[PDB]
């Protein structure tokens, strides 16, 4: 509510989407898709915007060694 | 955690082996990295060569090596470490077909390799081996075949692998393009490799520097890619 | 070199004025010798941005002589090409 | 490009809603970007650091 | 963290977190945190 | 049974009969004696089948780790020492009469005869087996230095198919091998050469 | 680093710390030169004399590996004398069981296995010795390796192990290796040894040469007297 | 200085490296198994890292025997080592007594492999834990062997990250009168609780002893039990 928002995003659509997604995670969704559209000048935060940040946020293991499964 | 198994192959607090995963930033240590690409008919193995001093023979500096005729693998890591592993899967695939009757398969080569990989973490009095073997071959009923070996004894089948320095980045750019539903000829899978290296590295390498192994369908054989073949590919690409 | 890119430039601009548009195909292997030549690295890419003002001059013949904006596009694409062979680092 | 958005307009910032990013990390060698360049930065925001 | 010292540098570093954002942030002023010079740089820190 | 093999200067002709036999019985009257022991070495065996299958099949996997270990083609040379080694430390254990012909760059088209004692002699013509015996005349008295393929292929042709002809223990076909630089051509005569 | 003291062990970062305390002491050693001439390999070896007592020809750092192929060694000489026991084993079997004389290519990959083993086991500390190895075959022509304590050999057109070995290779670069004649060689070789010798320092040193060739028929003899005397007047001339 | 050898008693209970092992094993890929009136299905989330990995390569559920199989959750490495020497039991047993080796002595004499490590020495334990399975006497029969070299039998059971999220799932759901079919529905929904990405044939294997033998499903059948909801 406190961001502008696309007014065309699903927000929905994310939130059925499963993963542990914390308070602290579903944060960084939010604030890096409004900062990606502010690298990209635009002032409303478009959908595309949301899924990239979204896969950043689920960054999940990110590393790893691939053994340890 | 560290300061508990950092000394021996032991299990630490959260069951993580310290020295196991020591190996695989070795393979980093050797400062140079390859990439191996699957196609329709083809398999193609690319890795940057860096001659050092103008007084040592190109020839002889080579991390691509031949263990049968069929199969061909690139060594990154260690020199010493990639050269013991080639004479163990030189020596597999030999008895595979003395003891079988038969070639190895791509896929067994690793097992094997990955095997003994994996004794050297659960039985102390050994160092793990710092090197990454990828593997490829023709394998009928299975198309051509990219496969890869973990120090710590894991292997795996991949469409398309990269390891070395810049390994997260090169499979980065092989994601996109493996995104891409295009399937990739002789020619495509050449350009592909070649450019994952380009991209990754930004060298922009003459001839001479990149290293160009290739199995085919139409020839089984692994061949070593000649320096005058190599650039015709590398022109082609630039256009 | 210096002296054989004036001389290159010299030949083929009298060449290039008589000739419809084959003459700028046949100085494109004396552009690759440039691009090969690092010898200078900047001298050497003069005499190239020479023969690439000689193809700037054969655009101006291919808008009047040659059909009116046909065959630039193909030379601006071959331009790129003949950069695409020794990049350089985007340099030089 | 991160800094000069706030610095020039915080208000573009809050029409997007997000909280302008406080600071980012010049991760790097030691010396070639630690050594200089540090007090370079200045130089590119025109004031004293 | 140390029998005889602890990490009161980590402890400052969540400190200015918050200090960072809400407390401390106006005139469009960065404290940017540009160096390589801490060990360990905070995963809550690295967020966005 | 019998194996014999002529060396021209481009390369050599090697040819053998099929037969294996257990007493008077033929156990296969179509018998391969004649092995590829590299793309461009083959062997001959005669003696016992199990002995020879043995060392043949030793020896060619030794001598492929030789070949990718050194990223060379491999000396006709080296793989009849590896017979050899093998036929001497075993002499007792084994009874196999080897006949080792192949192209090397090296050293050209060469013909090793190993004896069942192991030992190895480069020889421009070899026979060996049970019907070696009944040719060696033949095989001393048509051999003319500088015989081309075509001669050495007819006089291998001949000489097996008179030894055949006198020994039990040889009969049924005769296989014979061409090695050169370009390749091997086999070609099975259905019991020609008939004098 | 604590990380340090075993063979077996890992660093954190992902290198072995004794593997490269082995290079350090090959590092301290006197200089040995090695450059492949078209027709065959000559070696130099700048042998420092101590005491003056021990009579001449003693601690000799060249030593003949089989007949065609050659070794010079800069490190610890005892070590090296262990590597060219196994060198020599190892030719020995494979005249024993192949037949023919051992192809440089293949010797110095099983002498170089031998080293490799070393690094690998805690019980054994890895060898502290730098060994190159030089023949002349008609069939594969003058071929020269070097293996360093870690077990890697490459192929050089020229190559120095020890202190001086940057300073030599640069002085190595400007010789014409690919189509210079042997005899030639031998007093270059003479003369890149001279330059790097750092007599003052170094207090007496005994020039050693060693030849494999065209001209030694691939027997790698030590070069005759007074071919060497002749390298060693070109090379102080060139001094002074 | 205890934690640090497995040849030392605890000055107090037990040895530490043992339950280390234990650790590796939680930090493990899902497995559930479920046994059911006439089967046992065994399942275990399979995510590549990247989209570049083969699906078709490495395989999680092996077949040890025709009757038997075997799941993992643990270090992937040494589970090849055990899949390997089971296998080579089962088939010892029936060179020595003509008769598929029973579930219940597989389990005893892979868990005696386990041990053997455990024991003093260099050696260190296996870092897997495993779900054997048959249909042995007419019988489903689902075990576990551990690290320690404990063997158990579990009418439901699950392994790796979330065990105590699926156990409590599978007390829930678990009844005891229900087909390999409803078993396999149950099998897939514990992992779908834990699975982190949305379930596909190639995300899931799951693998069946019946009364015909063990057989891992095929990557389609896998797709069918996945659509139609579970
Ligand atoms: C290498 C062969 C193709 C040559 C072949 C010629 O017929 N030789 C033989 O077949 C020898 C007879 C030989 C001693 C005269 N006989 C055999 O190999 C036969 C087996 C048959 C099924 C083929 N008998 C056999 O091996 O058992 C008795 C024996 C055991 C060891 C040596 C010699 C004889």
């Amino acid at each position: 509510s406190k961001m502008n928002l696309s007014e065309e995003v699903d927000l929905e659509d994310y939130v059925a989407r499963p993963d542990k997604i914390s308070g602290a995670d579903i944060n960084s969704i939010c604030q890096e898709s409004g900062m990606l559209a502010v690298r990209e000048n635009r002032y409303i935060v478009l959908a595309k915007d949301f899924e990239k940040a979204y896969k950043t946020v689920i960054k999940k293991d990110e590393q790893e060694h691939e053994f340890y499964k | 955690s560290a300061g508990f198994d950092r000394h021996i192959t032991i299990f630490s607090p959260e069951g993580r082996l310290y020295q196991v995963e020591y190996a695989f930033k070795a393979i980093n240590q050797g400062g140079l990295t390859s990439v191996a690409v699957r196609g329709k008919d083809c398999a193609v193995i690319v890795t940057q060569k860096k001659v050092p001093d103008k007084l040592l023979d190109s020839s002889t500096v080579t991390h691509l090596f031949k263990i049968t005729e069929n199969i061909g693998c690139v060594m990154t890591g260690m020199t010493a470490d990639s050269r013991s592993q080639v004479q163990r899967a030189r020596y597999e695939a030999a008895n595979w077909k003395y003891k079988y009757g038969y070639e190895i398969p791509v896929d067994m080569l690793c097992k094997r390799i990955a095997d003994i990989s994996q004794v050297y973490t659960q039985n102390a009095e050994m160092r793990p081996l710092g090197c990454c073997m990828i593997l490829i071959g023709i394998d009928e009923e299975q198309g051509p075949q990219v496969y890869k070996c973990d120090p710590a004894g894991y292997y795996c089948g991949f469409k398309a692998t990269a390891a070395g320095v810049k390994q997260t980045e090169s499979t980065s750019f092989l994601e996109k393009k493996v995104k891409k539903k295009f399937d990739w000829t002789f020619e495509q899978t050449v350009e592909t490799a070649i450019t994952c290296l380009s991209t990754v590295l930004s060298i922009d390498f003459k001839p001479s520097e990149i290293e160009v192994g290739v199995v085919t369908v139409e020839n089984p054989k692994f061949r070593i890619l000649t320096e005058a073949e190599i650039d015709a590919h590398l022109v082609a690409l630039a256009e | 070199m210096a002296d054989g890119g004036s001389e290159r430039a010299d030949g083929r601009i009298v060449k290039m004025e008589v000739d419809y548009s084959a003459t700028v195909d046949q100085r494109l292997p004396e552009c690759a010798k440039l691009a090969k030549e690092g010898r200078l690295q900047e001298v050497i890419e003069t005499l190239l941005s020479l023969e690439k003002q000689t193809r700037t001059a054969s655009d101006m013949v291919s808008t009047s002589r040659i059909l009116v904006a046909v065959v630039k596009m193909c030379y601006e694409a071959k331009e790129w090409d003949l950069l695409n062979e020794n990049i350089m680092l985007l340099s030089k | 490009e991160v800094i000069e958005l706030p610095l020039t307009n915080p208000e573009l910032f809050q029409r997007v809603g997000i909280i302008p990013p406080k600071g980012c990390l010049l991760y790097g060698p030691p010396g070639t970007g630690k050594t200089l360049l540090a007090r370079a930065v200045a130089s590119q925001l025109d004031c004293n650091f | 963290e140390g029998t005889s010292a602890d990490r009161e540098i980590q402890r400052t570093l969540m400190e200015l977190l918050n200090q960072m954002d809400g407390f401390d942030t106006l005139h469009r002023v960065k404290m940017i945190m540009a160096t390589n010079r801490p060990d360990t740089l905070d995963p809550a820190l690295l967020r966005p | 049974t019998t194996i014999m093999a002529v060396q021209f200067d481009g390369g050599v002709v090697l040819g053998a009969d099929s037969r294996t036999t257990t007493g008077s019985y033929i156990a296969n009257r179509v018998t391969d004696k004649l092995t590829p022991i590299h793309d461009r070495i083959f062997c001959c065996r005669s003696g016992s089948a199990a002995d020879t299958q043995a060392v043949a099949d030793a020896v060619t996997y030794q001598l492929g780790f030789h070949s990718i270990e050194l990223n060379e083609p491999p000396l006709v040379h080296t793989a009849a020492s590896l017979f050899k080694e093998m036929c001497y430390r075993y002499r007792e254990d084994l009874m196999a009469g080897i006949i080792i012909a192949g192209w090397d760059p090296q050293e050209g088209g060469q013909v090793y005869s190993v004896p069942m004692g192991g030992m190895m002699v480069r020889q421009s013509f070899a026979i060996g087996g049970s019907g070696s015996s009944y040719i060696y005349g033949y095989v001393d008295a048509t051999y003319r230095e500088g015989m081309t393929k075509e001669e050495c292929l007819q006089f291998t042709a001949n000489a097996l198919a008179l030894a055949m002809e006198r020994d039990g223990s040889s009969g049924g076909v005769i296989r014979l091998a061409a090695i050169a630089e370009s390749g091997v051509e086999r070609q099975v005569l259905l019991g020609d050469q008939i004098p | 680093t604590g990380y340090d003291l075993s063979a077996s062990t890992f660093s954190p970062d992902g290198r072995v710390f004794q593997v490269e305390y082995a290079m350090k002491a090959v590092e301290n050693s006197s200089t040995a030169i090695g450059i492949r001439c078209k027709d065959g390999v000559v070696f130099g070896v700048e042998k420092l004399v101590l005491s003056k007592l021990y009579e001449e020809g003693s601690n000799k750092r060249l030593f003949n590996v089989d007949r065609h192929v050659g070794m010079a060694v800069a490190g610890l000489l005892a070590d090296a004398r262990s590597l060219a026991d196994i060198a020599r084993e190892e030719a020995s079997n494979f005249r024993s069981n192949f037949g023919y004389n051992i192809p440089l290519k293949h010797l110095a990959d099983r002498v170089a296995m031998y080293v490799h083993a070393y690094t690998l086991y805690s019980a054994v500390r890895p060898f502290g010795c730098s060994f190159m190895l030089g023949s002349y075959s008609v069939n594969d022509g003058a071929q020269l390796y070097m293996i360093d304590p870690s077990g890697v050999s490459y192929g050089y057109w020229g190559c120095a192990i020890g202190k001086a070995r940057q300073a030599a290779k640069t002085e190595i670069e400007k010789l014409q290796m690919k189509e210079m004649t042997c005899r030639d060689i031998v007093k270059e070789v003479a003369k890149i040894i001279y330059i790097v010798h750092d007599e003052v320092k170094d207090k007496a040193f005994e020039l050693e040469l060693s030849w494999v060739g065209e001209l030694t028929n691939g027997r790698h003899e030590i070069v005759p007297k007074d071919i060497r005397e002749e390298a060693e007047k070109y090379a102080k001339e060139s001094l002074k | 200085g205890y934690s640090f050898s497995l040849t030392t008693f605890s000055p107090s209970g037990k040895l530490v490296q043992i339950e280390y092992a234990l650790a590796a094993v939680a930090g493990g890929a899902p497995s559930v198994g479920i046994k059911a009136a006439n089967g046992v299905v065994l399942a275990t989330e399979k995510k590549q890292k990247s989209i570049l990995y083969d699906e078709r390569s490495v395989h999680k559920v092996e077949p040890i025997t025709k009757h038997i199989g075997l799941v993992y959750s643990g270090m992937g490495p040494d589970y090849r080592v055990l899949v390997h020497r089971a296998r080579k039991l089962a088939q010892q047993y029936y060179l020595v007594y003509q008769e598929p080796i029973p579930t219940a002595q597989l389990v005893q004499r892979v868990a005696s492999v386990m041990q053997e490590y455990t024991q003093s020495g260099g050696v260190r334990p296996f870092g897997v834990s495993l779900l054997i399975c048959g249909w042995n006497e007419g019988r489903p029969y689902l075990f576990q062997s551990d690290p320690s070299g404990a063997y158990f039998a579990w009418k439901a059971t699950a392994m790796g990250k979330n065990y105590v999220n699926g156990k409590t799932f599978l007390e829930k759901r678990y009844n005891e009168d229900l087909e390999l079919e409803d078993a396999i529905h149950t099998a897939i929904l514990t992992l779908k609780e834990s699975f982190e990405g949305q379930m596909t044939e190639d995300n899931i294997e799951v693998g069946i002893c019946n009364e015909a033998g063990f057989r891992r499903l095929t990557p389609t059948e896998v797709k069918d039990y996945l659509a139609a909801i579970a």
